[PDB]
Protein backbone atom coordinates (compact mmCIF):
# COMPACT_ATOMS: atom_id res chain seq x y z
CA UNK A 1 0.00 0.00 0.00
CA UNK A 2 0.92 3.75 -0.31
CA UNK A 3 2.83 6.12 1.70
CA UNK A 4 3.33 10.03 3.47
CA UNK A 5 5.28 11.62 5.13
CA UNK B 1 40.80 16.05 -6.85
CA UNK B 2 40.77 15.80 -11.00
CA UNK B 3 37.31 13.90 -11.06
CA UNK B 4 34.35 13.34 -9.04
CA UNK B 5 31.31 10.47 -8.62
CA UNK B 6 28.40 12.49 -8.75
CA UNK B 7 24.47 11.16 -8.72
CA UNK B 8 22.95 12.84 -12.51
CA UNK B 9 19.85 12.32 -11.16
CA UNK B 10 18.05 13.14 -7.78
CA UNK B 11 17.35 9.20 -6.18
CA UNK B 12 13.51 8.71 -4.10
CA UNK B 13 10.36 6.89 -3.91
CA UNK B 14 7.00 7.30 -4.20
CA UNK B 15 4.46 8.98 -1.98
CA UNK B 16 1.01 9.75 -2.10
CA UNK B 17 -0.52 11.15 -5.19
CA UNK B 18 2.22 9.33 -7.15
CA UNK B 19 4.84 12.01 -6.62
CA UNK B 20 8.44 11.59 -6.39
CA UNK B 21 10.05 12.26 -3.03
CA UNK B 22 13.95 12.94 -3.69
CA UNK B 23 16.13 11.32 -1.06
CA UNK B 24 19.68 11.76 -2.61
CA UNK B 25 19.76 15.34 -4.79
CA UNK B 26 20.97 15.57 -8.19
CA UNK B 27 24.73 15.91 -8.76
CA UNK B 28 25.49 15.11 -4.69
CA UNK B 29 29.13 13.43 -4.54
CA UNK B 30 29.44 9.71 -3.73
CA UNK B 31 29.59 7.44 -0.93
CA UNK B 32 26.94 9.14 1.09
CA UNK B 33 23.50 7.82 2.98
CA UNK B 34 20.23 10.02 3.28
CA UNK B 35 17.55 8.98 5.06
CA UNK B 36 13.70 9.93 5.93
CA UNK B 37 10.78 8.68 8.07
CA UNK B 38 7.66 8.31 5.92
CA UNK B 39 4.21 6.48 7.75
CA UNK B 40 1.13 5.02 6.91
CA UNK B 41 -1.76 6.45 3.88
CA UNK B 42 -4.76 4.90 5.78
CA UNK B 43 -6.07 3.64 8.87
CA UNK B 44 -5.12 -0.27 10.14
CA UNK B 45 -2.60 -0.40 7.16
CA UNK B 46 -0.20 -3.63 7.17
CA UNK B 47 2.35 -2.96 4.69
CA UNK B 48 3.59 0.18 2.37
CA UNK B 49 5.42 -0.35 -0.62
CA UNK B 50 8.69 1.40 -1.44
CA UNK B 51 9.29 2.27 -5.56
CA UNK B 52 12.70 3.21 -6.32
CA UNK B 53 12.88 6.15 -8.76
CA UNK B 54 15.81 7.94 -10.59
CA UNK B 55 14.41 11.51 -12.46
CA UNK B 56 14.04 15.01 -11.66
CA UNK B 57 10.13 14.90 -12.89
CA UNK B 58 7.39 15.70 -10.20
CA UNK B 59 4.97 13.00 -11.49
CA UNK B 60 7.03 9.47 -10.30
CA UNK B 61 5.36 7.89 -13.35
CA UNK B 62 7.55 10.41 -15.45
CA UNK B 63 10.68 9.05 -13.85
CA UNK B 64 12.55 5.64 -13.96
CA UNK B 65 11.73 3.14 -11.98
CA UNK B 66 14.67 1.25 -10.44
CA UNK B 67 12.56 -1.25 -8.65
CA UNK B 68 9.80 -1.69 -5.40
CA UNK B 69 9.77 -3.71 -2.11
CA UNK B 70 7.35 -4.01 0.33
CA UNK B 71 7.41 -4.02 4.30
CA UNK B 72 5.03 -5.42 5.78
CA UNK B 73 3.75 -6.44 9.62
CA UNK B 74 3.13 -2.84 10.04
CA UNK B 75 0.87 -2.79 13.96
CA UNK B 76 -2.62 -1.62 13.53
CA UNK B 77 -2.49 2.04 14.15
CA UNK B 78 -4.07 4.90 13.01
CA UNK B 79 -2.36 6.63 9.41
CA UNK B 80 0.13 8.94 9.97
CA UNK B 81 1.41 7.55 13.85
CA UNK B 82 3.71 4.72 12.17
CA UNK B 83 7.58 5.57 11.49
CA UNK B 84 8.70 4.11 8.48
CA UNK B 85 12.26 5.30 7.92
CA UNK B 86 13.68 5.06 4.39
CA UNK B 87 17.41 5.09 4.10
CA UNK B 88 19.32 5.77 0.47
CA UNK B 89 23.29 4.59 1.40
CA UNK B 90 25.18 4.78 -2.31
CA UNK B 91 28.91 3.50 -1.34
CA UNK B 92 32.13 3.68 -2.89
CA UNK B 93 31.55 0.67 -5.65
CA UNK B 94 28.17 2.83 -7.06
CA UNK B 95 25.79 0.07 -5.81
CA UNK B 96 22.70 1.74 -3.54
CA UNK B 97 21.18 0.16 -1.11
CA UNK B 98 17.70 1.06 0.21
CA UNK B 99 16.00 -0.07 3.48
CA UNK B 100 12.59 0.42 4.94
CA UNK B 101 12.59 0.44 9.02
CA UNK B 102 9.23 0.11 11.05
CA UNK B 103 10.95 1.37 14.33
CA UNK B 104 8.17 0.00 16.39
CA UNK B 105 8.42 -3.82 14.68
CA UNK B 106 12.12 -3.93 14.70
CA UNK B 107 11.45 -5.48 10.69
CA UNK B 108 13.23 -3.88 7.83
CA UNK B 109 13.43 -4.76 3.94
CA UNK B 110 15.79 -3.94 1.66
CA UNK B 111 17.12 -3.72 -2.16
CA UNK B 112 20.04 -3.56 -3.75
CA UNK B 113 20.00 -1.42 -7.48
CA UNK B 114 23.62 -1.63 -9.70
CA UNK B 115 25.68 1.27 -10.34
CA UNK B 116 24.99 -0.34 -14.21
CA UNK B 117 20.95 0.11 -12.76
CA UNK B 118 18.83 3.43 -14.28
CA UNK B 119 19.51 5.54 -16.98
CA UNK B 120 22.50 5.88 -19.80
CA UNK B 121 24.82 9.06 -20.18
CA UNK B 122 22.00 9.47 -23.19
CA UNK B 123 18.39 9.26 -21.26
CA UNK B 124 20.22 11.19 -18.33
CA UNK B 125 20.30 14.49 -20.47
CA UNK B 126 17.49 14.12 -22.58
CA UNK B 127 15.38 13.63 -18.59
CA UNK B 128 17.19 16.95 -17.58
CA UNK B 129 16.02 17.83 -20.78
CA UNK B 130 12.32 17.61 -19.99
CA UNK B 131 12.40 18.55 -16.46
CA UNK B 132 13.00 21.79 -17.48
CA UNK B 133 10.55 22.00 -20.72
CA UNK B 134 7.81 20.81 -18.30
CA UNK B 135 8.87 22.55 -15.22
CA UNK B 136 5.26 24.53 -15.26
CA UNK B 137 3.23 21.34 -16.08
CA UNK B 138 5.29 19.52 -13.08
CA UNK B 139 4.33 22.61 -10.85
CA UNK B 140 0.41 22.62 -11.56
CA UNK B 141 0.67 18.70 -10.95
CA UNK B 142 2.99 19.02 -7.41
CA UNK B 143 0.15 22.09 -5.95
CA UNK B 144 -3.04 20.11 -7.18
CA UNK B 145 -1.62 16.76 -5.54
CA UNK B 146 -0.81 19.12 -2.36
CA UNK B 147 -4.48 20.18 -2.46
CA UNK B 148 -5.92 16.42 -2.89
CA UNK B 149 -3.80 15.52 0.25
CA UNK B 150 -4.78 18.68 2.55
CA UNK B 151 -8.61 17.91 0.98
CA UNK B 152 -8.39 14.48 2.28
CA UNK B 153 -6.89 14.98 5.39
CA UNK B 154 -9.57 17.79 6.28
CA UNK B 155 -11.91 15.10 5.14
CA UNK B 156 -10.87 12.01 6.91
CA UNK B 157 -9.48 14.52 10.34
CA UNK B 158 -13.41 16.18 10.19
CA UNK B 159 -14.77 12.41 9.98
CA UNK B 160 -13.10 11.00 13.33
CA UNK B 161 -13.74 14.64 15.12
CA UNK B 162 -17.76 14.06 13.97
CA UNK B 163 -17.47 10.48 15.70
CA UNK B 164 -15.86 11.54 18.71
CA UNK B 165 -18.68 14.64 19.18
CA UNK B 166 -21.78 12.20 19.23
CA UNK B 167 -24.71 13.56 20.75
CA UNK B 168 -22.67 16.49 21.29
CA UNK B 169 -23.52 17.94 17.47
CA UNK B 170 -26.46 19.20 16.68
CA UNK B 171 -28.40 17.67 14.44
CA UNK B 172 -28.83 20.17 11.29
CA UNK B 173 -24.32 20.84 11.60
CA UNK B 174 -24.04 17.10 11.05
CA UNK B 175 -26.52 16.92 8.07
CA UNK B 176 -24.86 19.77 6.23
CA UNK B 177 -21.03 18.83 6.95
CA UNK B 178 -22.04 14.80 5.65
CA UNK B 179 -23.22 16.82 3.02
CA UNK B 180 -19.88 18.56 2.46
CA UNK B 181 -17.79 15.74 2.98
CA UNK B 182 -19.98 13.39 0.55
CA UNK B 183 -19.20 16.26 -2.18
CA UNK B 184 -15.63 17.10 -1.11
CA UNK B 185 -14.96 12.92 -1.43
CA UNK B 186 -16.46 13.21 -4.43
CA UNK B 187 -13.99 16.09 -5.55
CA UNK B 188 -11.03 14.57 -4.33
CA UNK B 189 -11.87 11.84 -7.12
CA UNK B 190 -11.62 14.08 -10.04
CA UNK B 191 -8.56 16.46 -11.25
CA UNK B 192 -10.04 20.08 -10.77
CA UNK B 193 -8.39 21.82 -7.77
CA UNK B 194 -10.61 24.55 -8.09
CA UNK B 195 -13.83 22.34 -7.00
CA UNK B 196 -11.84 20.38 -4.14
CA UNK B 197 -10.57 24.08 -2.95
CA UNK B 198 -14.92 24.99 -3.37
CA UNK B 199 -15.91 21.67 -1.59
CA UNK B 200 -12.90 22.40 1.25
CA UNK B 201 -14.33 26.31 1.38
CA UNK B 202 -17.85 24.67 2.06
CA UNK B 203 -16.60 22.65 5.21
CA UNK B 204 -14.66 25.01 7.07
CA UNK B 205 -18.13 27.54 7.24
CA UNK B 206 -20.77 24.08 7.79
CA UNK B 207 -17.99 22.68 10.75
CA UNK B 208 -17.93 26.02 12.98
CA UNK B 209 -19.53 24.22 15.47
CA UNK B 210 -18.12 20.51 15.34
CA UNK B 211 -14.31 22.49 15.79
CA UNK B 212 -15.98 24.58 18.78
CA UNK B 213 -16.59 21.26 20.11
CA UNK B 214 -13.20 19.67 19.74
CA UNK B 215 -11.90 21.20 22.57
Amino acid sequence: KNIIL
Amino acid sequence: VLLLDVTPLSLGIETMGGVMTTLIAKNTTIPTKHSQVFSTAEDNQSAVTIHVLQGERKRAADNKSLGQFNLDGINPAPRGMPQIEVTFDIDADGILHVSAKDKNSGKEQKITIKASSGLNEDEIQKMVRDAEANAEADRKFEELVQTRNQGDHLLHSTRKQVEEAGDKLPADDKTAIESALTALETALKGEDKAAIEAKMQELAQVSQKLMEIAQ
